[PDB]
């Protein structure tokens, strides 16, 4: 083939502008994302239940929702939450590979097998069906400056001007409100109402009778009059659209003929539907959009595409309205691929001054610039028609590969170069020749790193799916090198280079070149003279080798473990958390007092503060609140000092003086899904009926054992919430019958004053909003207020609420858990440092088999799949050694010569470990891939010097030394220059310290740490592996 | 207090040897959270008898009533804690203690069906003849459930 | 039932409509609201 193509270079260069032609159109349409879809599909079932206690809504709505949720394909495990919040959550995770869409469609249909079952007012409020996603593209915040707005004045501007059209724009796949367009709020009072001898009942049955569409019909409808001229709709009552109108809502009228109106019981304005989340960005009230990125769709159009729209909406904006960008990755995104284009287009420049300085002919150089760009195009077509995204998993697969692509090009080129200096061929038969010697070991090459890297992709879970990015990429990549390797770059050696005369080896040259030439033919002999020495000493060097061995396996387990290094995205957050039954009030006290330190002791640094009342990573009670810190440009934030880790650290140690709330500050996680490494995600689950206050002693047991091994398990705690007073109240049902008063107008009187009451719809300026009638915030706070509040008995009396209840204070769930359709307590934890995730799972075990009866337990989320995964790796290990071994036999036509390739693998993996431990680093998977092809360009430098020196042997006769010092002598240069290019290519990645940094920085490192050592020891160590083998098997 | 607030939570979770040097350090007794519930309150209602004990020997209000008028011994009572109804009895808790709605522990032990601890608030002069806001007695209590061996009880 | 066009539209069509994003292949969406009470939505995809 390579033959085929040296006479044929027209037909060459035809497949190397179709895969250009391929590639540039992949890469122009390739959809750009920051990270691609990694955790398995998750369908989540969410219900409101407005003014509605944990009990309440897992009892009316979650256990009938789980009960239904039967019939479903490729369901792994369902967990649920019930709060005091009147909101169930209801996630459905289901097998990887699961079309999201069909597992969606089969959760909705079966809850409508639940949704005659539910409470009015929750089938009224609907239950959402949707497909889980926690990554956003960004947050678009809208403020008010001139204090002119509350936020449910700006949310509601957002709902109705700005939502639809963003939601509307290209590559917009959902857009969430943070908060709620305008609700027609009655806040009632009890007063006026006794004074009148009404109720909330009243109130409601008001509204239902005057704020409704009534059908009407038509003037000559059919079948008509024959004669008939006239055809019209008959429009009758329609629904009020004002709160002037809601306010003259009749509620009786007087003896005397007086008039009670609705404002004459109660306060009307246009409010939020939601009070319990309060949201401040810089202290100024705000409202925001979450956005994120459609299937297949590209983040920076979509971002470019939705500051478009936004720009359109500028003019019509009232004033103070002020758009802000708290959260975007774009930005971050744009970094990653300039870096990543700079490292490939910068190791291309280091390839060519590398080629020039050893060859020094333009012609040479001319040849790996051609045939590296092609692969690297051809390689963005292979991932195209695989259906993958330029992501960052996939861009530093190439950075990866890089060593890899450049070897193919410098080899085959060195090579003829080698050839013609040697033999003083012309470059046509040099190259017929050259590629005789190579072509063979390049498919051998290609099979054997296929054998290395496509098991990598069959990785299950998560971590399995972020594998697979690597592995294609890689796989690919390294493929079409080979494909090149054997059609382009022979076809440009034999028709592009200029012919060499035999023994010119440039050392009769002047100039630095003519000295460069000298002092490396002197120091290719100071080399073959040091493998003679070494190969008559080859005791020492097996013992040096077990000692390499040894130093390596004691490096990997003082070396933790991690997943994907931490980034500074310039955003983090801090927890604000009171103790429980603290107030909405309280809760501001101390983000006012969180943001007031961002924006003065972090004033060069922090650009803005969103302060979120009411919420931590879900809507919580009062007591939890979230602040987002947006930092400034990373060009105004130099030094270690200005980065989210020092913000972080100064601001957790800071707010440790706050009294009565626990605040701390964290960076963002690459990807939030994988959690930590070393941490496991226990679920304690009441298998027998046993309650909640059973469980919740079983859950004290446990974590009170598993506090007695801090040797094995550290920060071992639950992930929910503690019982907490609730204000238990008992209606007689023997006294409100006495009274004649109706146990409906009792509960409708208490509901709907106290947590608010859900009516019908309105429709304001065009748009339908929810009409809400609550109490007054004064008659609905404390204890003694129950008593202020009246229901009319049948004979007309009104009662007050103390006559027929009696009140006790009891502690109960503001958060109930259920896992699998059975109570349960989620528990979160990780192995101590020094301890494997395993260790810490197997002793949890231990400790969870000494519960009380009825007590059982279950893996969940990470642990779950790491379990999975866990059970894999050995059976791929396996078959990547088996298969890498029988491709080697294949080439060598040996059983024993595979053992001197293969013996190669720990020389670059201690030059990695050294490099990561000496800088700090962890195990991460840009470390553990950049193992991958390290020890592949290692074994590719040992296959060729093997293959070199058993064909002198076969072929030519020499002896098994003579042949060793021969290949050894042939391979040094290439080897050399492959180093040199690539060790210079990935060391502004090992020295970064801006954006991005964290990633650039696990794969340059453990790669150049790889490199240094995987060069100097192969050169030395591949000559003694080959005799070692030979003379153990003859 | 800080320590007040820790003795609170220490109460209520059992943790004896936390409450010991809590005790030890002088962390107020008479602490009370939101709803009006001392550490003794927690210990009654969660029944966590050496630290009730513990409690009441470091000078704890056995009549401390929380903002609806009820003391630990309606929760140790209601809640079915008999060794915590007898220890607090012992140390001079109001048997016949009315909360805000009337109920005594007597009313609360009767509707749970606590024989035991009924005939304990019995023994240490329980009125027997007590009525809620609704007239109602410990007897007409075990009538409405149908608690045939505690309607003989009471009679 | 009994619904004009424009109560039709507020009511039902924008409500529908406003939800009818992040589909995968949407191509056009045209609809209409009638003095009959009826709404048609009609979504056309991409070709295959
Ligand atoms: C100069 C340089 O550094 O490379 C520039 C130059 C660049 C590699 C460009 C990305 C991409 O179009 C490149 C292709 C292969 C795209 C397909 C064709 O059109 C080619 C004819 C074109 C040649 C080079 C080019 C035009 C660069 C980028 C990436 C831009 C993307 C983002 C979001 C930052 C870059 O600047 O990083
Ligand atoms: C030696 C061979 C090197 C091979 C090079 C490999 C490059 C691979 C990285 C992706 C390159 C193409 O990526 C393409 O970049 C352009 C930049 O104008 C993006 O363009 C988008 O973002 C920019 C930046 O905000 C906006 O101004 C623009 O309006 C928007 O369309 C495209 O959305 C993206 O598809
Ligand atoms: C689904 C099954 C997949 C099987 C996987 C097996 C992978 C094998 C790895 C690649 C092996 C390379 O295959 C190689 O081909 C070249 C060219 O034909 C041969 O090259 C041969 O040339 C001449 C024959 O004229 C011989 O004298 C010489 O000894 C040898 O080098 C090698 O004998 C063979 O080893
Ligand atoms: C700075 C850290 C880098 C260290 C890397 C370690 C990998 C091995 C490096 C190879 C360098 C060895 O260098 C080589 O050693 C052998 C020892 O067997 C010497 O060999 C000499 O001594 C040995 C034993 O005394 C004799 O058998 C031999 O006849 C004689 O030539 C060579 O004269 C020397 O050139
Ligand atoms: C020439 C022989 C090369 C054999 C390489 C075998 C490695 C297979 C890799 C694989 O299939 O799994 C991917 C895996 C995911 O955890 O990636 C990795 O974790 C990196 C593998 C580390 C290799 C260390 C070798 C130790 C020598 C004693
Ligand atoms: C877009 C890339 C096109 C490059 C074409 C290269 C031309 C040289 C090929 C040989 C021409 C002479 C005939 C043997
Ligand atoms: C001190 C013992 C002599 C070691 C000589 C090593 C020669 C290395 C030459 C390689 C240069 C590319
Ligand atoms: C003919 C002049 C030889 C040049 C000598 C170069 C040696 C110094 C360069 C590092
Ligand atoms: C997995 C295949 C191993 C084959 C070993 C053959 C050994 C034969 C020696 C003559
Ligand atoms: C024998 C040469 C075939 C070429 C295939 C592309
Ligand atoms: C379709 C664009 C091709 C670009 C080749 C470099
Ligand atoms: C898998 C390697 C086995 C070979 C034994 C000679």
């Amino acid at each position: 083939m390579p033959n085929f193509f040296i006479d044929r270079p027209i037909f060459a260069w035809v497949i190397a502008i179709i895969i250009m032609l391929a590639g540039g159109l992949a890469i122009l349409k390739l959809p750009v994302a920051q990270y691609p879809t990694i955790a398995p599909p998750a369908v989540t079932i969410s219900a409101s239940y407005p003014g509605a206690d944990a009990k309440t809504v897992q009892d009316t709505v979650t256990q009938v929702i789980e009960q239904n949720m039967n019939g479903i394909d490729n369901l792994m495990y369902m967990s649920s939450n019930s709060d005091s919040t009147g909101t169930v959550q209801i996630t459905l995770t289901f097998e990887s590979g699961t079309d999201a869409d069909i597992a969606q469609v089969q959760v909705q249909n079966k809850l409508q097998l639940a949704m005659p079952l539910l409470p009015q007012e929750v089938q009224q409020q609907g239950v959402s069906v949707e497909k889980s996603s926690s990554s956003f593209l960004m947050v678009v915040g809208v403020i008010n400056t001139d204090g002119t707005m509350t936020q449910e004045d700006i949310s509601d501007y957002v709902a109705a001007n700005m939502k639809d059209a963003i939601s509307r724009t290209s590559g917009v796949g959902d857009v969430q409100l943070f908060g709620s367009q305008y609700a027609m709020r009655i806040w009632m009072n009890p007063n006026e109402l006794n004074k009148f001898q009404l109720t909330p009942v009243d109130v409601i049955t008001a509204i239902k009778a005057q704020n409704a569409q009534v059908a009407a019909g038509q003037l000559g409808g059919t079948p008509p009059v024959k004669g008939q001229q006239l055809n019209a709709s008959i429009i009758a009552q329609t629904r009020l659209t004002s709160t002037e109108e809601f306010g003259k809502i009749l509620l009786k009228v007087n003896q005397d003929g007086s008039r009670v109106l609705l404002r004459d019981v109660a306060k009307i304005e246009l409010g939020g539907e939601n009070y319990d989340i309060i949201a401040e960005f810089n202290g100024q009230p705000a409202s925001g959009l979450g956005i994120k990125l459609a299937t297949g769709a590209n983040a920076l159009d979509t971002a470019a595409a939705i500051r478009a729209e936004l720009a359109k909406m500028e003019p019509f904006f009232p004033s103070g309205l002020k758009i802000v960008y708290p959260y975007d990755t774009t930005p971050f995104v744009k970094i990653s691929i300039h870096e990543v284009v700079k490292t490939l287009v910068e190791a291309i420049i280091l390839v060519f001054l590398v080629m020039y300085l050893f060859l020094q002919n333009f012609r040479a150089t001319l040849i790996p610039t051609i045939a590296v760009p092609v692969v690297l195009l051809g390689t963005f077509a292979v991932l195209a028609a695989f259906g993958f995204s330029i992501n960052t998993l996939t861009m530093f697969g190439m950075v990866l590969a890089i060593g890899l692509l450049v070897d193919d090009a410098i080899v085959v080129v060195e090579n003829v170069e080698r050839v013609m200096a040697e033999e003083g061929l012309p470059p046509k038969e040099a190259t017929r020749k050259s590629m005789g010697q190579i072509q063979g070991a390049l498919v051998g090459i290609a099979m054997v790193l296929s054998a290395v890297f496509v098991p990598m992709a069959f990785f299950g879970g998560s971590t399995g799916a972020i594998y697979r990015q690597f592995s294609i990429t890689i796989v690919s990549a390294m493929a079409l090198s080979v494909l090149v390797a054997l059609i382009l770059t022979p076809a440009l050696c034999a028709t592009m280079l200029k012919p060499i005369a035999k023994g010119d080896h440039g050392e009769g040259k002047k100039g630095f070149f003519g000295w460069f030439n000298r002092m490396f033919e002197k120091s290719t002999h100071h080399y073959t003279d040091s493998v003679g020495g070494i190969l008559r000493s080859t005791g020492r060097y097996l013992v040096l080798y077990l000692i390499i061995v040894v130093g390596m396996a004691y490096l990997f387990v003082r070396l933790p473990s991690s997943f994907l290094p931490d980034e500074d995205q310039g955003v983090f957050m801090t927890m604000v958390q009171l103790p429980a039954g603290a107030t909405q009030e309280r809760t501001q006290k101390v983000l006012n007092e969180v943001t007031h330190y961002y924006l003065t002791k972090e004033k060069n640094n922090v650009e803005s503060v969103f302060a979120v009342n009411g919420f931590g990573f879900a809507p919580r009670p009062q007591n939890t609140g979230i602040a987002f810190v947006s930092l400034k440009d990373w060009a105004d934030r130099p030094g270690e000092e200005n980065k989210v880790e020092a913000i972080t650290m100064r601001a957790t140690r800071a707010f440790s003086q706050i009294k009565d709330a626990m605040v701390f500050a964290f960076n963002l996680p690459a990807i939030v899904e994988l959690g930590t490494a070393t941490g496991f995600d226990f679920e304690l689950i009441d298998q027998a009926g046993l309650g909640h206050e059973k469980l919740t002693q079983a859950r004290n047991q446990l974590l009170a054992e598993a506090a007695k091994h801090p040797d094995m398990l550290t920060s071992v705690r639950p992930n929910g919430l503690e019982d907490t007073p609730q204000f238990k109240i008992d209606i007689d049902q023997e006294k409100a019958q006495a009274l004649g008063v109706s146990i409906n107008d009792i509960n409708t009187t208490l509901g709907a004053a106290w947590g608010g009451s859900y009516v019908n719809d309105f429709i304001d300026r065009g748009r339908v909003k929810k009409v809400y009638v609550m109490s007054e915030a004064k008659y609905r706070m404390l204890p003694d207020d129950i008593g202020d509040w009246y229901v009319r008995a049948a004979d007309g009396q009104m009662v007050p609420f103390s006559a027929f209840s009696s009140s006790r204070w009891e502690y109960g769930s503001p958060r109930l858990e259920r896992y699998n359709g059975l109570p349960s307590m989620e528990i979160l934890g990780q192995a101590a440092p020094g301890k494997s995730t395993g260790e810490a799972m197997e002793l949890m075990e231990q400790l969870a088999s000494k519960l009380p009866t009825g007590v059982g337990y279950d893996w969940t989320g990470m642990s779950y799949q790491e379990r999975l995964s866990g059970n894999q790796a050995p059976s791929l290990y396996a078959i990547s050694l088996i298969v890498v071994f029988l491709c080697l036999a294949a080439l060598y036509e040996s059983w024993s010569i595979p053992f001197s390739v293969m013996l190669v693998v720990p020389l670059g993996v201690i030059g990695a470990l050294l490099a990561a431990t000496f800088r700090g680093l962890t195990n991460d998977v840009y470390f553990q891939v950049g193992l991958l092809t390290t020890i592949g360009l290692s074994a590719k430098n040992a296959i060729l010097i093997v293959e070199f020196a058993k064909d002198l042997m076969d072929k030519e006769g020499k002896g098994l030394i003579e042949a060793t010092l021969d290949a050894v002598r042939m391979r040094l240069r290439p080897i050399l220059m492959t180093s040199l290019a690539f060790i210079l290519g990935v060391m502004p990645l090992v020295i970064s310290t801006g954006a991005g940094s964290g990633a650039q920085n696990a794969v340059g490192t453990g790669v150049m740490g790889g490199m240094v050592t995987a060069t100097v020891l192969a050169i030395f160590f591949v000559p003694v592996f080959f005799v070692v083998v030979r003379r153990r098997f003859s | 207090s800080d320590l007040g607030k820790k003795l609170l939570e220490a109460a209520r979770a059992g943790r004896d040897d936390e409450v010991r040097i809590l005790m030890a350090n002088g962390a107020d007794v008479n602490a009370a959270d939101v709803v009006g519930w001392t550490p003794l309150h927690l210990a009654a209602y969660w029944g966590h008898l050496e630290i009730v004990e513990v409690l009441l020997k470091n000078g704890a209000d056995v009549n401390a009533y929380d903002t609806l008028g009820s003391t630990p011994l309606h929760l140790a009572a209601h809640f079915g804690h008999l060794e915590i109804v007898e220890v607090l009895l012992k140390n001079g808790a109001d048997v016949n203690a009315k909360d805000d709605n009337g109920i005594t522990p007597l009313h609360l032990a009767a509707n749970r069906g606590h024989l035991e601890i009924v005939e304990v608030l019995l023994k240490y002069g329980a009125d027997v003849n007590a009525q809620d806001k609704f007239g109602k007695t410990a007897f007409d209590i075990s009538i409405n459930n149908g608690n045939e061996d505690l309607a003989e009880i009471l009679q």
